[PDB]
């Protein structure tokens, strides 16, 4: 912990500066340091943690997919051998991606999930756990690929059970969870029908709850319902 | 057009 | 040199993979390793070196300017004190930026410039030297700010003298040198009239040489003449 | 609109 020397409040203030600077590596290191102070995270602080690591791992996933595509093209029939460089560099990026996923899963495990009592915090962390097991699953090819997928499904399912009992169908974390769990069904678990069914059901129940919302809550929820509808338009 | 997940990159 | 173990050709192949992956930190480390093999760089390899470090330092300059702007706002009359975090983080980014500039200047000094005999290679490296002394000058505030500026002017001037004797007025490195030297006059050296005069003169002489060019050379040169014209439109 | 220098970021 190179952040163990900095004040929790200064770590949070600098995570926000780093976001405005688009310095997501710094933002994640700052939020990592804030979590390691051992206090629970506020709603705003959870978003900073999530936003920071999503941008870091998003840059790595984009790079992994470009290199994996170049590597597959060089394994065609009539492809000209170019040596091990494509595979070595795809392995390097992949190893770096797995380290970020393991760092995040380590923070949720020590000890964010076990101290998260409120529905909103616990559903948020269990979603994050499903998401980062999902990113590991995107690059997994060995024996543990099945175990990684089940680790993602298991965390997603527990978040879904809580969010169904404890949150309205329009709650943005509940809709974001359903969006992501749906995509997991589609492209990780080979369950495109389950993916479509969850997205349609999530969209319909939120639509029926919109009348209870203020104009700002209504804008938050409708934004996420539009992402559900876009996925459904793409898959049907 | 990539399917959507949340949160999205900057 | 963590790249001392990799083949020069593998370092160049992976710099190109890293560019397609938009992994500019990796791209720069690879090209740093290629330079440290001690062989001269080909035209293509010089572009990879330049492209890699420009993207790294460009991300740092953008972040420095956001943090410097937040820091100046917090030094207003009626600004609410928030503590040292803005200054500390701007200092961290600035120190990281100065290290990249010093790394590049170290490569040009050991030993790219002294082995560069051809006009095109020597002008290219002397331009790079002016550019990275310019980025240091953008954040300098102490005694050496005058010395940094003169180090940039001196490298720019020597590149200009060579390019005038040895290259046609439409040569893309010659036009890029003039563009950058002009902006140095405008925003670093406080010489807006010198900035405008060099850009107009560079544009006019290239215009008169366009008739000698092939369609592809013509597209290369006209692209850079349009950047000169845009700066002139902005400054007049 | 920022004045131009070469090369430009991605
Ligand atoms: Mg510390
Ligand atoms: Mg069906
Ligand atoms: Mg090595
Ligand atoms: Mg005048």
């Amino acid at each position: 912990g190179a952040m163990g020397s900095m004040e929790r409040a200064s770590l949070i203030q600098k995570a926000k500066l780093a976001e405005q600077a688009e310095r997501y590596e710094d933002m994640a290191a700052f939020m990592k340091g804030a979590v390691e102070k051992g206090e629970e995270l506020s709603c705003e602080e959870r978003n900073l943690l999530s936003v920071a690591y999503k941008n870091v791992v998003g840059g790595q996933r984009a790079a992994w997919r470009v290199l994996s595509s170049i590597e597959q093209k060089s394994n065609e029939e009539g492809s000209e051998e170019k040596g091990p460089e494509v595979r070595e560099y795809r392995e390097k990026v992949e190893t770096e991606l797995q380290g970020v996923c393991d760092t995040v899963l380590g923070l949720l495990d020590s000890h964010l999930i076990k101290e998260a009592g409120d529905a909103e915090s616990r559903v948020f962390y269990l979603k994050m756990k499903g998401d980062y097991y999902r990113y590991l699953a995107e690059v997994a090819t060995g024996d543990d690929k099945k175990r990684i997928i089940d680790s993602a499904r298991s965390a997603y399912q527990e978040a879904m059970d809580i969010s169904k009992k404890e949150m309205p169908p329009t709650n943005p974390i509940r809709l974001g969870l359903a969006l992501n769990f749906s995509v997991f069904h589609y492209e990780i678990a080979n369950s495109p029908e389950e993916a479509i069914s969850l997205a349609k059901t999530t969209f319909d129940e939120a639509m029926a709850d919109l009348h209870t919302l203020s104009e700002d809550s209504y804008k938050d929820s409708t934004l996420i319902m539009q992402l559900l509808r876009d996925n459904l338009t793409l898959w049907t | 057009p990539r399917r959507n997940t949340l949160p999205a990159m900057d």
